[PDB]
């Protein structure tokens, strides 16, 4: 699958990555991995830079309301529920979102782990990293999401 | 649940809406995209920041039916 | 009633803003004008006004220490990394100051000094 | 993005005042202060009157 | 009585207490009595003051919360109710409290009087002294406590 073969790229290439940094909406206009100088790009901006390498395009910002209407993904689980047994039929590549009012997202990986950027709001200096879902798993929020390319348009 | 249960949620004849919870979250609305926010917890820092442009009216989870 | 304080749930300080923006008005031309009135939990004040097109803002700021300071933007929304800008107030040191891309304007407590 | 405070002695409206005292940032990127005597002028570069 | 004879003393010792002055909450960490000094206090810190004289020591700065929980009194008459017949059956030493929101406090004297501080409020420079009871029994509000320090600990 395109998203799962995204997510294993991104997970060979996590270390190699240290130029991105963290910062709350940073959208900057240079994709990063075009560029040897560092840049700040949050999630949604990583996501979108992520797939538009291949020849899909999607949208930009690509904020929260992108995933409300535009169709290109289809719920897995609600939102309001949190099972904790139930988190290993997820596969990877599936869209992990956090906080209260969508804050921020995240990439699921296989061994009970999540890609994102972690860090202090004003601007952290820190890089893009994986952490474990242990101790986040209780911002997960219960939604997720899955793409779909073959039937769209 | 009383993060989510506790919700004093009302909508005005005018469709601006106005907010409140548990939590210290308290969203407030006016015409157009313009509203007022405020929350303690740093999780919920999104919800009611001013970093570079503020919060865009649809980050609010509280602005969606 | 019964002789008991009404405690807080959450005794965390919180964070105020007024957001105004619009979308157009009876001109015609779009509203690109947007203003806040930021407060953060560390007793923060800032006061700013900005035109997001145009790529200008104009900021009157209130640090937690009482340092005054008010920053005029013209080519960067954001404050950091700012080329042409202009500063006036009370840094977190007593000191009176005017500063811009050339050499500033200071007035320390004893002496006038550029 | 003006900065701009005004004291006014025998006018509420700002337009045609008399006596008044003016100081900020104008629309143009100059600190000032001015009156009815000549200004006080910091412009960029130098200091003017 | 303790609160009978430190109110005794107060009233015998009031004309020479012109040093204290009135402020809204002040919290002088210096004994007025102790001291020529001029020196700003109010009610609740001079009711202090007083008491910590003694062995007896209360708690700075005694604010209203002091009375909702500490123990140290029980009310004669609450809140709500106005009667000027029963005004006659009080006795020296109890507290008089005055303002919708317990803004002032006072201590009651013989001859239908009471001692407190009145003034301007933004720092008021009028002495310590004594008023009838007649002009301000309007914002008498009807509360009113006694001492007892036998049982306490």
């Amino acid at each position: 699958p395109l998203s799962t073969i995204l997510a294993l790229d991104l997970n060979d290439n996590l270390k190699s990555l240290s130029n991105i940094k963290y910062m709350f909406k940073g959208a900057p206009k240079e994709n990063p991995f075009g560029t040897d100088k560092d840049v700040y790009i949050d999630t949604y901006n990583l996501l979108y830079w992520l797939y538009l390498g291949e020849d899909e395009e999607l949208a930009y910002p690509m904020n929260i309301n992108y995933f409300f209407t535009e169709g290109r993904f289809f719920t897995i689980f609600g939102k309001g529920h949190k099972y904790k047994v139930d988190v290993s039929k997820f596969i990877v590549g599936d869209i992990l979102f956090f906080g209260r009012s969508d804050t921020n997202i995240g990439i699921y990986v296989g061994d009970g782990e999540f890609i994102s950027m972690m860090g202090k709001f004003p601007k952290d200096e820190t890089p893009i990293g994986k952490y474990k879902l242990d101790d986040y798993w209780n911002e997960f929020n219960g939604r997720v999401m899955r793409f779909d390319e073959e039937v769209y348009i | 649940v009383y993060k989510y249960s506790s919700s004093l949620y009302e909508i005005l004849p005018s469709l601006n809406y106005k907010y409140d919870d548990g939590e210290g979250t308290s969203i407030r609305t006016y015409n157009g995209k313009s509203f007022f926010s405020m929350t303690s917890g740093e999780e919920e820092k999104p919800q009611a920041t001013d970093f570079y442009t503020g919060t865009e009216y649809q980050d609010l989870f509280t602005s969606y039916y | 009633g019964n002789k008991t304080l009404i405690e807080p749930r959450i005794q965390k300080a919180p964070n105020m803003l007024f957001k105004h923006q619009g979308v157009f008005y009876d001109d015609g031309t779009p509203d690109n004008h947007i203003t806040t009135l930021f407060i953060s939990e560390r007793g923060d004040i800032r006061a700013s006004v900005l035109n997001t097109e145009t790529q200008k803002r104009t900021t009157q700021e209130m640090s937690s220490d009482g340092s005054y300071r008010v920053i005029k933007q013209d080519d960067d929304l954001m404050l950091d990394e700012a080329q042409v800008w202009i500063e006036y107030g009370i840094s977190e040191d007593n000191k009176f100051y005017i500063k811009n891309d050339k050499h500033k304007f200071e007035f320390t407590d004893e002496g006038i000094y550029i």
